[PDB]
C-alpha cells in the first residue's frame, strides 16, 4: 500500500496486447476495459510510416465486465469511466494520428486510475464500515448512499453523495435524509469541506463523520 | 481482483 502509493505517481493502468499494421489494442482494469485503435490502411508496413502522419481510422472503447456477476462497486467504476469517454467523445476529434496516442492514453489512464481506486475504497468501507458506524452502503446510478447508525450517539441518518468521473478532486454534492437525532445539511457541508480533494476522499470523509459525530 | 472484476464468457 505505501509501496504502491509511490507507484501511483507514475501511472501504469494499461497493457499493450496488439501492435498490428491494422490496429493497436490496450486493456484496462484487469482487462475488463478494451481500447481498440484502428489505423488507416497503407501499401507499406508501419515501420515505414512516420507516426506523426499515420492516420487513426477509429477509436473504439469497450467494457467487457460481466455485469451479472460484478459487484456494485465494480459496476460504478465502469459507469464513471465511460461517462468520461462519453464526455471526450472517445477522443475522436483530437486523437487522429498515432503520434497523438500516448497523450490520450495518459488522459484516460488518469481517470481510469482514480475511478478504479474509488472502487477499492468502496469495497473497503463495505468490510470495515461498521467501525465507522457506517451500517450500509447503497450504490444507485452515480449516487452513493451512506447509512450511519448508533443508538449510543443517538444518531441515524442517510447521506447521499453524488459521484463523477472526476473524483476525487471535485467537491461532492450531498444530501441528508435524517432518521434519529438532528444532523443538518450545514453539519455535513462542514465535515465534507474539511477533507482535501485527493485520494481516499471517501474513506476520509467517512472517518471524518465517525469522529465528528459518533465519537463525541 | 478477478473476484471483483469478472469477465463475460
Ligand atoms: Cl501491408
Amino acid at each position: 500500500r505505501t509501496e504502491e502509493l509511490l507507484d501511483q505517481l507514475s501511472l501504469s493502468e494499461w497493457d499493450v496486447v496488439e501492435w498490428s499494421d491494422d490496429q493497436a489494442v490496450f486493456t484496462f482494469v484487469y482487462d475488463t476495459i478494451q481500447l481498440t485503435i484502428t489505423f488507416e490502411e497503407s501499401v507499406v508496413g508501419f515501420p515505414f510510416l512516420d507516426k506523426r502522419y499515420r492516420k487513426i481510422v477509429d477509436v473504439n472503447f469497450q467494457s467487457l465486465l460481466d455485469e451479472d456477476q460484478a459487484p456494485p462497486s465494480s459496476l460504478l467504476v465502469h459507469k464513471l469511466i465511460f461517462q468520461y469517454v462519453e464526455e471526450k467523445e472517445s477522443w475522436k476529434k483530437t486523437c487522429t494520428t498515432q503520434h497523438q496516442l500516448p497523450k490520450m492514453l495518459e488522459e484516460f489512464s488518469l481517470v481510469v486510475h482514480h475511478c478504479r481506486l474509488l472502487g477499492e475504497e468502496i469495497e473497503y468501507l463495505k468490510r470495515w464500515g461498521p467501525n465507522y458506524n457506517l451500517m450500509n452502503i447503497d450504490i444507485n446510478n452515480n449516487e452513493l448512499r451512506l447509512l450511519f447508525s448508533s443508538s449510543a450517539a443517538f444518531a441515524k441518518f442517510e447521506i447521499t453523495l453524488f459521484l463523477s468521473a472526476y473524483y476525487p478532486s471535485v467537491p461532492l454534492p450531498s444530501t441528508i435524509q435524517n432518521h434519529v437525532g438532528n444532523t443538518s445539511q450545514d453539519d455535513i457541508a462542514t465535515i465534507l469541506s474539511k477533507v482535501p480533494l485527493e485520494n481516499n476522499y471517501l474513506k476520509n470523509v467517512v472517518k471524518q463523520i465517525y469522529q465528528d459525530l459518533f465519537q463525541d | 481482483q478477478r473476484k471483483w472484476y469478472p469477465l463475460r464468457p
